[PDB]
């Protein structure tokens, strides 16, 4: 029967041409006689272009290919938390079965125009530069982009480590479950990844979907979608998930492979005409749902690697266009000691103030304005001997706010902690303090306010903004602390 | 009659018909699907087989699955019942308010008005917005590039344009979301509801929305423009109106067409754009124009790839634009609304032979005084304001006073501010700046001209300042 | 003249005409 | 089962089999050759015909010529017996020292270790090379990569890594010659007999060799990296020990695949590469790794076509690496060797929780002053030196010294330098640089820090330059 | 080797320092010396066509440069000096040349005879 | 481009014309540092010819190296020496130009044809510094060196 089965005509480079299978559905999963999976991506008049989920060595000419009535779906639920699974939800951490009671299709339409409400609720990264100057919101898509080795994975990791503080709480509203998708990375790198999450006691609310460098092309292709579906379980059932796709360059590459070998037409950079579609249907599935639909959300931090900071390259062009903003990282900022290496002038979030608490929104706006006047001037810095007091103060402030944006890795900050430290700078208390000394200062000052003035930290949050009372306590804590420092 | 799917390769579907073949551009209805799957005939391969581009996902299609030739290109609902509605590329409502009940349907593929059907006259399309009318005025039936991007009053300007054209010219508006971000399409729709331009209670709506969301196939995003364009062609052609058509954004119309081109196996041209780049653009643009019956004017948002004005996409585009509105972040940060740059924004009809000797001279004086105000700001920083000559003291006052009079309150934001908006008639615009340049208001305080309608309301604002 | 260059033909013009000041 | 050659175009050979058809990856043996000719099965074309890549010249082949299927992939000798020996792609000895008497063999094609097999262990591998140890140091059992364009210093560096680290190694080393110079292999063979790490007289040899140099055809070059790798693998697992694996140059694996890609019928990807570049790389790179059973420290020379690091090949490699040493022609041009770019070389273990806060702070400082300098360069080159602040033009004088102090005479480059080779202990490197940043040598001349070992020799060199 | 062993790295360093010292203001004795050497070494490596030089003669010329004996001679006369110096040793000192070529080295003896020749020749040359 | 690139190796003498040079008014718009000849050899054309030519091309290349410092900071920032290589090169670029009998309508000058000796002596003299006192414009669009002199006096 050539309606429910077929024979392999030819096999190679992960492409099997199958004669028969007359009743296959476009994009259906079939099974080869050796037990490897296959996805039917090309249905041609006299053959089916099947894409091979494994080693070619197992498939020969004349091998029987079955339709098993299969359905490209993935296990979905809370039982995935604390687990590392492959692109299809198979456990690969050696801890046995995923005790999953539900499943979801990996290829599904994004919620439409009507079932959503404006992005409103904060998505706290715990990174000062981001929460203040490029703030993300629950449901937004925010691109993480930079050259190789600029700190892109870090931004996501810290963001995930940060949620701990909400998830161990009793506010169900504020909780955020995480999904980190490793596409095209090496297994050892991934392993160090989950070790760092485990050490930070972050794994318990994170799903790691890893389709690594030796996993066949189609697996690396589905992984973002499989991950995406798992994060939708939360979105649809009243909850909030964060999804990191790491990365999409590599995903596109896996798809480019399949397309070219399937002999589909090559375009710019040999990518096919549906590469934008590939990524745009993934990233639209991130969304803030309305109350009528449960009020949950899925936030996406897609990762894109540039080459020599070419943001105008085909795939970067696609994801920049698609997302709601971008966090751009640079190698020169990195080695300038600016870590994380976020370019504050270029990075954006079109959601903006809409996803900040009133506390941050206040001091943020000043910092943003003051760093921009700085950027107007920062060239007259090392060649400015005869500058007017006004432009001398723009630099001074500029150089100090800059130091306050530097941050250690693996230590995300509570939002009130950020505003207390931004406060130091925006109010000018550090204006007379040596640039090199600022990070040392911040560490000691913050330890002090977390140690002795937990109450004050309790009040910057509660109040929404900084009360006259909080403005009093800080005015005195800083002035005295600082004097002690320079003494 | 009914054909059979013989090949599915991504968003390209080949169908075989046993009898009469559906001509190119015809819309095909695929059977046995939960939602509507339209296939636009793209080619005739020979052997009774057509090549089609899918308007939705193709997951699930089976070789042999029946396909009904509708006998026409994609036909969408048009007429007054579309106003306040959001439709998709094939004419279905996606605002979940039920059928769009019109007495007419229209095909999205139409040839451009013939040589004889053209108005040989060049008319201004008064917007009521002072900056625009005076300095970069819209041609009735012309095309306008909108630069800026985010957080520059882009949505507010659009919404005010809709409102002002309904009021002053009795024409409606159409919004074509080409590569609309679902999220932003949700936001814009509500922003329109809240400003009045869409009204969900009665039938007073002024815009019709057509959304081609980013997660739709190449062929969908390439065609949305056409869908919206036809909705607009109804109002011009059947009702005799002067219509506004917003295209957001024109770059994604190009790219979408580039992706279609790439899927059809065609050879890419310079920089990887479709070889039919110019024609793809041409057959859509030429429909935007003044006929003897009415006009469609289009406001088109432009993205310039790589900041390259010589990139084939913006190059090709610019050939069709008659004016640019440039929205700048600098100007917004100076509290000027609309954030329109008066030096960057140009118009092809800024020509005395079109707008009149007088309208010409005032614009060129306003342009000149603002240029000359930019020349002094360094000497202002160097010698202070009191080391200017007495003629130069004036240019600054006047310039700064012109700068503010170019600002203006919008009706579309009466809700957010408490200030009554102003549609300012062309002659009052011409007069206000005419009289400022002459120094007929040098004695008045600088702040009297800020956020005001006509020149009378500046004298009114100056007399109220204790 | 002075210590600081980048003032065009200043220092050269008097060096052409040539204890020095600057 | 027996097959017949039906098409021969360069390295690609189409073979027809009437009965049983050999599965992809199988080694086929060409009949009627003087030296053993293996064809590896690459594709099933259809019509009982298989597409194969050749492991040697195809000159002399005739349509109709007989081909046997060995019934399995290329199997090679693995074990103690490979030590001190030299192998080719197909496990034949090429040292004219007779048969390779092993108890067992191994397929050169194998599945990568699973995620559960991974180790998170990482502790410094000190090299005695200032710039590596300081700014981007290697880890034990880590994946190191040496990026460089044509003739900037990859091989020299890897030779020094072999000298400084592989003599004093308790376990076993493996060197794989992948698509490089045959002259370098002779060079390496006799330098190791001299150093003793290979011995021709007893069984104390600590290094196995595998060579397939640029004088070989594409197929040979496309598999020889796996042959080396497989020898490495056996030592990791079936003995468990510390394996060193040196590969010069891994790029040549990717280039070889591209050489045959059009004949295999692929549409080319960008920059003319095979579309399967990343995955071909993935399934290969992923075997090169430390597992729970055993530790491989792997060092890989990585060519950078046309000096452009964004080149698909080198660009796709970075992520398979735990430490990256990037060498630059611009820097070599100045005479700074090793020509390591300090603003583009990285290490996973460059972190205070690991190398300590002292090492980390120094390193970060060195990059800071160097990057600050880099952005002043083009600027003061035209706008004149004198306009600078007296604290700025000190960071100019200090960075220029630190750049030189990054240079170092290598033991294996005596023929290039005129200088004696010098190995700098880790602490001395940290201390030397710490001191330059401090300002302790602002009075010392620039050229004093050039091409020396430890900070002492810069001070000594300063006096010799004083007259 | 005796004469050229460190020359290559020296010259790459030289050329980088010339460029960095292009904005000419007061320099140390270290960099003034490297430049003086480089500009002179550089003239030494200039050569016409169709007259390849025997190794011994190559060594003699370079020798005069690397040992610093031309450090105080005007750079634009270096070319003229080399031809004079060369044509001198070719007739007057075929024994020295013969010895360098046969030995393949500059022995402590040759070193003494080379030094003596180039010093007293240069002086005569610069009279 | 493959067409011309492949053509070079078929020629005994090249004369590469340069848009940029033509747009500066120098005609014929010959690039002096991209035109080559296989008889540019002291044993064929004589040492005098060879020496002047190499001298002309030397000062033209040194000047070309100085043109980026010029384009940002201009004449003034150059040492007294560089100014001399500049002044001389620019006089040399101009004296390379010539009115052609065939181009008299575009140039406004009667066409000139200079004997080889006269050509050598002209550039020789500009290299020895003999005309350092003359203003550039005198060298533009003349034949023998003597005409440049006459045009200098004519400029008063
Ligand atoms: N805020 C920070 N401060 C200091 N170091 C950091 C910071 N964030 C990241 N790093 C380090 O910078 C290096 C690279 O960061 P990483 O997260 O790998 O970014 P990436 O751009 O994703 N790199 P890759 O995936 O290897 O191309 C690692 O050594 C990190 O430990
Ligand atoms: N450490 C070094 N010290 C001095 N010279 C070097 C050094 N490394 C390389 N070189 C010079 O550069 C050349 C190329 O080195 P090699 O290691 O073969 O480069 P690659 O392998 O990057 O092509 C060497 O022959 C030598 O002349
Ligand atoms: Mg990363
Ligand atoms: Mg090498």
């Amino acid at each position: 029967d050539l309606e429910e089965t077929g024979r392999v005509l030819s096999i190679g480079d992960g492409i099997a041409r199958v004669h028969g299978l007359r009743n296959v559905q476009a994009e259906e999963m079939v099974e080869f006689s050796s037990g490897l999976k296959g996805m039917s991506l090309n249905l041609e008049p006299d053959n089916v272009g099947v894409v091979v989920f494994g080693n070619d060595k197992l498939i020969k000419e004349g091998d029987i290919v079955k339709r098993t009535g299969a359905i490209v779906d993935v296990p979905v639920g809370e039982e995935l938390l604390g687990r590392v699974v492959d692109a299809l939800g198979n456990a690969i951490d050696g801890k046995g079965p995923i005790g999953s009671k539900a499943r979801r299709r990996v290829g599904l339409k994004a919620p439409g125009i009507i079932p959503r409400i404006s992005v409103r609720e904060p998505m706290q990264t715990g990174i000062k530069a981001v929460d203040s100057l490029v703030p993300i919101g629950r449901g937004q898509r925010e691109l993480i982009i930079g050259d190789r080795q600029t700190g892109k994975t870090s931004i996501a990791i810290d963001t995930i480590i940060n949620q701990k503080r909400f998830n161990d709480g009793t506010d169900e509203k504020k909780k955020l479950y995480c999904i980190y998708v490793a596409i095209g990375q090496k297994r050892s790198t991934v392993a160090q990844l989950v070790k760092r999450l485990t050490d930070a006691d972050a794994m318990k609310y994170t799903i790691v979907v890893s389709a690594t460098a030796s996993d066949a092309a189609p697996l690396q292709y589905l992984a973002p979608y499989s991950g995406c579906s798992m994060g939708e379980y939360f979105r649809d059932n009243g909850k909030h998930a964060l999804i990191i796709y790491d990365d999409l360059s590599k995903q596109a590459v896996a798809y480019r492979q399949m397309s070219l070998l399937l002999r589909r037409p090559p375009g710019r950079e040999a990518y096919p005409g549906d590469v934008f579609y590939l990524h745009s249907r993934l990233l639209e599935r991130a969304a803030k749902m309305n109350d009528a639909f449960g009020g949950g959300s899925l936030t996406a931090l897609p990762v894109i690697e540039t080459q020599a900071g070419d943001v105008s390259a085909y795939i970067p062009t696609n994801v920049i266009s698609i997302t709601d903003g971008q966090i751009f990282l640079e190698t020169e900022l990195f080695y300038k000691g600016i870590r994380p290496a976020i370019n504050v002038g270029l990075s954006v979030s079109r959601v903006g103030s809409a996803a900040q608490t009133r506390a941050m929104k206040q001091v943020a706006g000043t910092m943003k304005l003051e760093l921009a006047q700085y950027r107007e001037v920062a060239a007259f810095a090392q060649f400015g001997s005869d500058l007017d007091a006004a432009t001398q103060q723009l630099l001074s402030r500029g150089v100090r706010l800059t130091e306050l944006l530097k941050q250690g890795q693996y230590s995300p900050m509570a939002i009130e902690e950020q505003v207390a430290v931004i406060y130091a700078g925006v109010r000018g208390y550090l204006d007379k303090l040596e640039p090199s000394k600022i990070t040392k200062f911040e560490n000691a000052f913050l330890s002090h306010v977390i140690s002795q003035h937990q109450a004050l930290l309790s009040k910057i949050r509660t109040d929404g903004k900084i009360s006259e009372e909080s403005d009093a306590k800080l005015k005195e804590i800083v002035t005295n602390f600082l004097a002690g420092f320079e003494a | 009659t009914t054909g059979r799917i013989v090949a599915v390769i991504g968003a390209v579907v080949d169908v075989q018909f046993d009898e009469g073949l559906p001509p190119i551009l015809n819309a095909l209805e695929v059977q046995g699907r939960e939602t509507r799957l339209v296939l636009e005939v793209a080619q005739h391969l020979g052997e009774s087989t057509v090549r089609t581009i899918a308007m939705d996902g193709t997951e699930g299609l089976v070789r042999g699955q029946k396909v009904l030739d509708s006998g026409a290109p994609i036909r969408i609902p048009v007429g007054p019942e579309t106003l306040g509605r959001i439709m998709n590329v094939i004419g279905e409502p996606i605002d979940e308010r039920g059928p769009i009940k019109t007495k007419q349907f229209a095909a999205i593929h139409a040839e451009a008005p013939e040589f004889v059907e053209m108005s040989v006259e060049q008319e201004i399309l008064v917007t009521g917005i002072k900056v625009v009318d005076l300095l970069a005025p819209y041609a009735k039936g012309g095309k306008i590039g909108l630069f800026g991007g985010a957080g520059v009053g882009k949505t507010v300007l659009i919404m005010e344009l809709i409102n002002n054209v309904a009021k002053a010219h009795g024409g409606y508006s159409v919004f074509a979301g080409v590569g609309e971000r679902t999220r932003e399409g949700n936001d814009l729709y509500h922003e329109m509801i809240e400003s009045g331009v869409i009204n969900l209670k009665d039938a007073t709506s002024k815009v019709a929305l057509v959304y081609g969301q980013m997660n739709e196939p190449p062929g969908a995003r390439a065609r949305v423009a056409l869908t919206g364009l036809t909705v607009a062609e109804y109002f011009r052609d059947q009702e005799g109106q002067d219509v506004l058509l917003f295209i957001d954004n024109i770059f994604r119309f190009t790219q979408a067409g580039s992706e279609v081109s790439a899927l059809l196996g065609r050879i890419p041209s310079a920089v990887g754009y479709q070889p039919t780049l110019a024609t793809d653009m041409g057959t859509m643009q030429e429909r935007i124009t003044t006929t003897k019956k009415g006009s469609i004017t289009s406001v088109q948002a432009i993205y310039v790839p790589a900041d390259d004005l010589t990139d084939p996409a913006p190059a090709t585009t610019f050939a069709h634009l008659d004016a640019t509105t440039v929205l700048s972040r600098a100007i917004a940060e100076l509290g000027i609304y609309p954030a329109v740059d008066p030096l960057d924004s140009t118009s092809r009809i800024m020509d005395p032979n079109i707008v009149g000797s007088e309208h010409y001279d005032v614009a060129r004086g306003v342009q000149k005084i603002l240029q000359d105000y930019k020349s002094l700001q360094d000497i202002i920083a160097i010698l202070g304001m009191d080391e200017l000559s007495e003629e130069d003291k004036l240019t600054v006052s006047r310039a700064r006073k012109i700068q503010r009079f170019l600002s203006q309150p919008f009706q579309v934001a009466e809700v957010f501010t408490g200030h009554l908006g102003k549609l300012v008639p062309l002659k009052e615009t011409i007069k206000g700046f005419q009289q400022i340049l002459a120094g007929e208001y040098d004695h008045l305080p600088e702040q009297a001209f800020y956020m005001v309608g006509p020149i009378e309301e500046a004298v009114a604002k100056a007399d109220k300042l204790a | 003249s002075s210590d600081r260059g980048l003032c065009g033909a200043i220092h050269s013009s008097v060096a052409k005409q040539m204890i020095g000041v600057g």
